Parts: structure tokens; C-alpha cells; sequence
């Protein structure tokens, strides 16, 4: 199933994945087509942060869901 | 394998193994305690003078212009949605809020 | 923006460069005013040893920025 992540910038992506993959292999294909590190994506769906652990079933994810991807920076 | 030798790594493991790497971290530690004491002692000064509790006076006048000034720049002008703006919260409202609060079906849609 | 870089001798130099550099290139910049290898310097900023192929940005490093500027070694 191709699930859409939209950004912090009027884009959106869409990724090829399946009910039981982990959000940090959902983290590293958007790390491969938009080339950034996964450390610094956070997977934003309902109003809830996904875990790199959980998988997509385990937030209630189908096909072609929309999910909202965040750039984390730091400070020392 | 792992290759547990001594060549394979005696540099960029710990600072313990190179009196430069050791003296680099302790150079930049002291710099760190001045800007945590100039700057927790500045707090200090400002609570210890704002009920009466020392021998001061009035001690605003250069920090106020540094804070009136700042304070009307940096919390001033803001007329774009700027992202850097928005930490990790803030941009997490405006992902959340359409997550959350962005959808119109009601029960009227029925395709 | 002119960045300074601080040594193990009570000495700071002022290298004209920008957010953009490439920290192989600040060190090469070193390597003609000090006449010291690039493979001899080592770039920490506050404790963190900049990557050669990052560059000042990735380490939110402004102008007027001081770095702590170290001598590495060929083995011992």
C-alpha cells in the first residue's frame, strides 16, 4: 500500500509500505528519496507521535494515509 | 568480527587516549561555567534586588536597553507563517491540527 | 562572515567564510595562514569535532564564531 507524508512545506511523498513495517524503515525510505537522516524526522499521525518501534497497524494506518513528517534540529 | 586490537582504535574512541583530545573537552567546559555563571548570577543579582534582600540600588539601565530594545525586535515583528519560529510543538500544532481538526465529511457524504 | 579559531596557545585567527564552507575547507584556509596540514588540525566547536564533508551550518556556527582548533597525530 502507498501511504502520502505531507512536510512543514506544501509537499507531500508518497512511500510503498504495508501494515506491519516499522516507522524507522518508513523514516529511512523518505530518508533515501528526499535524502534527509531519519534522526531527524518525526512521523505525526492523528494528533499522535509514532514510536520507531511501532509499525503502521499499530497506529491504525491504511493505504494512501496521510501522515504529518517534522524536521528536528539541535542546540548544542 | 569486532577486530579487537590497539591500532584499529586510539583516537577517535575517548579523549582518555590523546592529551589533546582530553585538554579540548576541558578547555571547552571552563568557557561553558562562564556563561552559566555570568548568566546564572546576572538572574541572581535581578531576584536578590527585585523585594530587598541586599546592598544594591538600581542596576537597569545598560541590561534595559538590551532587553527593551531585544524585547520589541525579536518580540515585535512577526507577520508570516515562519516556520523556525515554531519548535517542535509549535510545528506539531499546525501537522496535529489538520490531523486532528482538518476534515470535512459530516454525514452528509455518502461516496 | 570572518569566524576565529582558537588554538592550544593562547591564539585566535580570524578566517573570512560563510555558513556554506565545507570544514575541509576552513582547515585548508588554516593550512595557508598558520602553514600547518589540514590532516593535523582537528575542528571542535564547543566540544564537537566538525565533519570534513559538513560544513559551518550544520553546526548552526554564525560569524564572529569561535572554534577550538586541535593537533592530531600520525600514530603513538
Amino acid at each position: 500500500m502507498q501511504i502520502f507524508v505531507k512536510t512543514l512545506t506544501g509537499k507531500t511523498i508518497t512511500l510503498e509500505v504495508e501494515p506491519s513495517d516499522t516507522i524507522e524503515n518508513v523514516k529511512a525510505k523518505i530518508q533515501d528519496k528526499e535524502g534527509i537522516p531519519p534522526d531527524q524526522q518525526r512521523l505525526i499521525f492523528a494528533g499522535k507521535q509514532l514510536e520507531d518501534g511501532r509499525t503502521l497497524s499499530d497506529y491504525n494506518i491504511q493505504k494512501e494515509s496521510t501522515l504529518h513528517l517534522v524536521l528536528r534540529l539541535r542546540g548544542g | 568480527m569486532l577486530g579487537l586490537g590497539a591500532s584499529d582504535f586510539e583516537f577517535g574512541v575517548d579523549p582518555s587516549a590523546d592529551p589533546e583530545l582530553a585538554l579540548a573537552l576541558r578547555v571547552s567546559m571552563e568557557e561553558q561555567r562562564q556563561r552559566q555563571e555570568e548568566e546564572a548570577r546576572r538572574a541572581a543579582a535581578a531576584s536578590a534586588a527585585e523585594a530587598g534582600i541586599a546592598t544594591t540600588g538600581t542596576e537597569d539601565s545598560d541590561d534595559a536597553l538590551l532587553k527593551m530594545t531585544i524585547s520589541q525586535q525579536e518580540f515585535g515583528r512577526t507577520g508570516l507563517p515562519d516556520l523556525s519560529s515554531m519548535t517542535e510543538e509549535e510545528q506539531i500544532a499546525y501537522a496535529m491540527q489538520m490531523s486532528l481538526q482538518g476534515a470535512e465529511f459530516g454525514q452528509a457524504e455518502s461516496a
